């Protein structure tokens, strides 16, 4: 009986194998489609190795104009049209440098300083204030101080008009114009010099202010003729150090009436209470708001003292398109 | 019987034969899976590395990355089953 | 006897359902799993490709302060580590670069840098000469202080050292958390004409004098032939190593995936393959060689650094 | 702005 | 013939006689003439008497408008057009009274106080400050204080906006607006009450000031809710007498932050040194200038709390008629 | 004879060369003077008439404080003597007036005032009723504290006294330097209808009760007929005196140059002619009468005061 | 007849002079009544005129002066010798 | 004064 | 001002 | 590494 059972049993082990050869065949095909794919990838491997060899585009570098000149005005003359980054090169300038040009109505204002949000600490040293610090961008929305040497050499070439743009926290704007503004060389420190205050609706802060604390306030807060001073280099008219007390680089007299490089305070109104220097260290311009109101945005720009301008209208609003 | 059994004996060898071919086919498949695994593994690592290079190249960017790989445990068996090459004598 | 037909059916029945049935069982899946694994990669490369239509961009503001070298900037007030424009020569347009103003004293001009394998270093002689890669990345505040991978052009480096002898400093960090450093008082390479030959003086540091001593964990020739001092530069498309001159088969640059100062290959191999993790077997490398960010003297031939840089400074 |  | 030498003597005299006759005729002619002259003068007398009989013209009286109303706003409504003297009559007003109306852009501001030159001593008593003192003229160039009862009854009729005009010695102007400003009756003294500070570029002096002498300064210099006080009638929050020390009639708290009725000082900056009251008694508004800076010109005017308001533009130039 | 005719001769010669010739020289001299004198006056009035083309003006600031009478003002703080607006009736526009806040207690409303003969008082019934003259003059600082001459209307006065009984006070000063005063506890005049009859009570003072006693330096009728109490008012164009009613020849107002409360003429004659100097003969007066600011009881009939005022006050 | 001629002659001259003493008298009178009246009009012109101070745009003061005119006048009206006269030959 |  |  |  164990003989007749080897008939079907076996016959089964044979009918099964058929599948096994129908399966071993399957394993082959797949293995190929695979080896086919694996190869299709090796291919996709190079296209990728390559398309990813290129590096990012510097869109800022990309927007720095090739146009040049003594200043931003020459830059307009020689072509400049849109406000932005240009490389200018003043007279004794030993190495040309990057600056923001504010081009409007054929006017090429070369920008010197600009406060905007408070992202840059302005408590800096003498070299920092002379070599310059802060940042530059395709749009005047960054904070910087061009550098005292650059401002010296610049206001040295020819006569420049200095316009100071002030904006408070209600986004109200006001300016102040000083003609023949210029800085003496580092030898004389960096004395602030201007012929006089031309005009402006902000007030004449550079000519001191009657704060009301003492009859001598205006005389002691006038900046005309003052020497520059940083927190580690005192050149004021104070027994103490205005710059160190106020953590800034400005033309301190018996301190200040206008302090555009002061500490940034959001909201305008600010109090002392903190460390121990119960004195106004904000971004002020006393002829408009008072010592404990720091301006929201600020800008100091230069334009050749030999232009035209005169077309700011002013008065009521109407000022504002888009 | 001495001819039905002997004949049974042949359809017996018969399978044994088919078997040896099963094994012969499998031995080669076992070697080809030793290869594939090795390249796909490889090409994987080579592809992880090239995609990163894209981060400093393409606008938006993705990010591939390895995984578990209980795969290698499979190759050990899927391969080490040398039980294959077990031909039949007679 | 009957137990004679058994051992002819006790095997066949078993091989058919064990060895055969099994191998088929196992194999199938293994083959399926692969098709699975590969199915991912394709939607990976293609999702990215789908995106690589447009290149990446960096729209970050440029720092006013500048100089002629990173040190000059530090001198002028650049005290944070980020990207700046420098102008070492009055007769050459200023170029962006990453300054390290925090590591060892500061004033370091980064010449090469690896950190996230975000760039490819398997480039040719011209790419290496002209500079390739991203100096830095936007930190979100539009200030570029995130260093990217790159290699300022060898030419640029050359010019910099020809104007004034430099001192290099190599920094590296493993994937564990540790990090050593290596510096040389003197650094300077000859002009392209000479294949930008490497000349460095006086080692110091805790990494291992891999440039003047080579892989000190070797003997006789094995060590000397891994010395980078005095060697010329090589690329996959320009063999200048010390590995059999005429033989086009002996190309260290081809085997070690990067443009370097190979000499019968290397001891220190930055610019290599950016393996992710640290350890990498000899079998994973395209040519079975110890390629990838390797600094033998500190982590052996089979450990690729998570970070690697090469800063330059005059004094 | 000034001082005592 | 001597007898005949005498006949010639008579003869000659006769001649003289006729000569004298002619003279007597000439004399009578003079008087004749004199007499008509006389009566001609007597006619010039009666006539001149007449021509010099009319008296001078009071040009001030002459310019006081017949138009009336609750206040100067009603005065505008009922006709008023030019700024000047009008007789208004508030609600419980028992006798109408003269006031200066500042009419501009259809607005009839009824003026309450005004400092201009320092011609009027403001150190006055309780009746003087309630009945009013100072002077009125066709132009707002005189100094006065309308009177507390008049201001009570006025700010009582309806709600009024209080605008305070401040000008410093550089002829810079700034204002401050308090809504619903009003004075309680004399029974409550004359408590200063306003809903709040609407707006203004001068500062909110009525809400106290952080002078910096002591953390409690702002609280002790706020005028909101304060009672009126004169040099002989103390109603302050001081152990002493702010009003007497400062020689004024104001809403003193632990003295003041805003002192529009203070002593006039030419030039702005002033020192104590004099008598013995080393305290600021000038015309101050601390939120702008400080305690030792007296303003040059000052004015407190009322306008119905139910009007437009904003007709002043600002920002820049172009704001000055005559 | 010879010496006979000779007689009448020698004599005739003198009466000619002296009594006739002389008289002519003198009389002629005088006549020239009178001529000249009249020339002076001729143009002295001539140029003046020219200047009178334009009237005088007073541009002085008006005091804030006011009341209903000068006393009310003093009560409200008007402590200086000057011009103010008062409003005695709620139904009558306020009117300027000179308040004396320094003489006898103060709170005096000036009703009449003489000081420099700057105004003419020979006016008619309507001028006197309505008020005529200048209340005050600019002191230069635009404050009107210099009293001018005037007479607030009799009607006004009347109304003032009808609302509340007043008390009058007369003040006067001679050209020498002295000065007396006279006051009456009660003062009040009836309406125009009654000719504004004068009624005063209780004298006091050092001037002389000229209103109730008349010129006490007279006898019988001579004194009584100079009593002003109970008399009506008269003007040159309206006789109401007590001097022969029907007879138009008996007009005290005509003869004494002013609007007053005449009774068979007067004892006190303010409002009269402003003679300059004090004394004035009976021959200088237009009608040979004692006209001019006269207050008999103190300086006789022939002395015109340098100053004269009439202030009113309730109590 | 020549001597008794010079008489009537000398007498006629008299009545001729007396005629003058008559004119001189009236003149003396006229003068008196005139010297006064001019003063009176002047003291009057002085007063009334002073009332302009508070009536005209401009004022021009006028004061009196010398009364030596009353001394000259005094004489020229008390030198009444003019009253003189003669008669001669009547009865 | 008085009158006749 | 204040009267500390 | 060194090379064979
Ligand atoms: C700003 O800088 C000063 C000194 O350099 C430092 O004390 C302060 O912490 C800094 N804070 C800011 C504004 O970031
Ligand atoms: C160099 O390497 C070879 C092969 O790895 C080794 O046999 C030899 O010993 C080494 N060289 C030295 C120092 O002997
Ligand atoms: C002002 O008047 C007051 C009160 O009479 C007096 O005390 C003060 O001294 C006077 N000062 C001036 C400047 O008139
Ligand atoms: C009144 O005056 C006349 C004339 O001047 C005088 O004669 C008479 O005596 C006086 N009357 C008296 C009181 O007798
Ligand atoms: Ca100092
Ligand atoms: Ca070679
Ligand atoms: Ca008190
Ligand atoms: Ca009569």
């Amino acid at each position: 009986k164990t003989v007749q059972k080897i008939l079907e049993e076996v016959r089964i082990l044979e009918q099964i194998g058929v599948s096994h050869d129908a399966q071993i065949q399957e394993l082959s095909e797949m293995w190929r489609v695979n080896q086919q794919f694996v190869t299709r990838l090796q291919q996709q491997l190079v296209d990728i190795r390559q398309t990813c060899s290129r590096s990012c585009q510097d869109t800022t570098a990309n927007k720095i104009s090739p146009i040049t000149g003594k200043d931003c005005q020459q830059v307009v003359d020689n072509g400049g049209k849109d406000s932005g980054l240009y490389y200018i090169k003043p007279l004794k300038a030993k190495q040309p440098f990057l600056v923001f040009c504010e081009i409007e109505n054929g006017n090429g204002w070369t920008v010197i300083q600009h406060r905007h949000d408070g992202s840059v600490n302005f408590t800096r040293d003498w070299v920092s204030y002379r070599e310059g610090f802060g940042y530059l961008a395709p749009t005047l929305t960054t904070e910087f101080w061009l550098g005292n040497e650059k401002i010296h050499l610049l206001t040295g070439q020819q006569a420049y008009r200095l316009r100071i743009d002030l904006t408070d926290w209600e986004n109200t704007h006001r300016y102040a114009d000083y003609g023949h503004f210029k800085l003496t060389p580092e030898s004389d420190e960096y004395r602030l010099f201007y012929s006089m205050y031309l005009d402006g609706d902000a007030g004449n802060a550079f000519d001191g202010f009657d704060f009301g604390d003492d009859p001598q306030d205006k005389f002691y807060t006038t900046h005309l003729g003052m020497l520059f001073s940083t927190p580690e280099r005192d050149n004021d008219k104070y027994e103490g150090s205005c710059a160190e007390q106020d953590g800034s680089g400005w033309w301190m007299n018996r301190c200040h009436a206008g302090h555009l490089n002061g500490k940034y305070y959001f909201g305008g109104n600010y109090r002392k209470t903190d460390v121990e220097f119960p004195y106004d260290d904000g971004i002020i311009w006393a002829t408009w708001h008072d010592r404990w109101y720091s301006l929201k945005m600020t800008t100091m720009k230069l334009l050749p003292m030999g232009r035209d301008l005169s077309g700011h209208g002013g008065q009521q609003q109407s000022k504002g398109n888009s | 019987y001495s001819e039905v059994l002997r004949e049974l004996e042949r359809r017996i060898i018969h399978l044994q034969r088919r078997i040896n071919m099963q094994l012969q086919q499998l031995t080669l498949l076992q070697h080809n899976i030793k290869t594939q695994v090795s390249q796909i593994l490889r090409v994987e690592v080579d592809i992880d590395v090239a995609l990163r290079a894209c981060k400093g190249s393409c606008a938006r960017y993705l990010e591939y990355r390895l995984d578990k790989e209980k795969n290698l445990q499979l190759e050990k068996a899927a391969s080490y089953i040398a039980n294959l090459k077990f031909e039949r004598f007679e | 006897a009957q137990k004679e037909i058994e051992n002819r059916y006790k095997e066949v029945k078993i091989r058919i359902e064990s060895t055969v049935a099994g191998s088929l069982r196992s194999m199938k899946s293994v083959l399926e799993h692969l098709r699975a694994k590969m199915q991912r990669m394709e939607e990976a490369i293609k999702t990215q490709k789908e995106l690589c239509s447009a290149p990446c961009t960096v729209n970050c503001r440029v720092p006013v302060v500048s100089g002629m070298h990173c040190e000059d900037i530090y001198r002028n007030g650049g005290r944070t580590s980020e990207a700046y424009y420098i102008q070492p020569d009055l007769f050459s347009e200023p170029y962006k670069v990453f300054c390290d103003m925090e590591s060892h004293g500061g004033g370091w001009t980064v010449v090469q840098n690896r950190v996230d394998g975000s760039s490819n270093f398997a480039r040719d002689w011209n790419t290496y000469k002209a500079e390739f890669g991203n100096i830095a990345f936007g930190n979100g505040k539009s200030i570029c202080n995130i260093p990217g991978e790159y290699w300022l052009g060898t030419k640029t480096v050359h010019q910099l050292t020809k104007q004034h002898t430099q001192q290099v400093l190599f920094d590296m960090s493993d994937w564990e958390g540790s990090s050593v450093y290596a510096q040389y008082a003197s650094f300077r390479p000859e002009n392209e004409a000479q294949g930008y030959r490497l000349w460095v003086e006086d080692y110091s540091g805790n990494a291992g004098n891999a440039l003047l001593e080579g892989a000190t964990q070797l003997m006789g020739d094995n060590r000397t032939m891994t010395i980078h001092n005095g060697m010329q530069f090589s690329t996959f498309d320009r063999d200048n190593d010390n590995w059999n001159p005429g033989d086009p088969t002996k190309h260290c640059s081809r085997e070690d995936a990067g443009g370097w100062w190979y000499n019968r290959c290397h001891a220190a191999n930055p610019n290599g393959r950016y393996y992710w993790g640290g350890i990498y077997t000899k079998e994973q490398a395209d040519y079975g060689t110890d390629d990838g960010v390797v600094w033998m003297n500190w982590k052996g031939s089979w450990y690729s650094m998570r970070q690697m840089a090469m800063k330059l400074r005059p004094k | 702005g000034h001082r005592p």
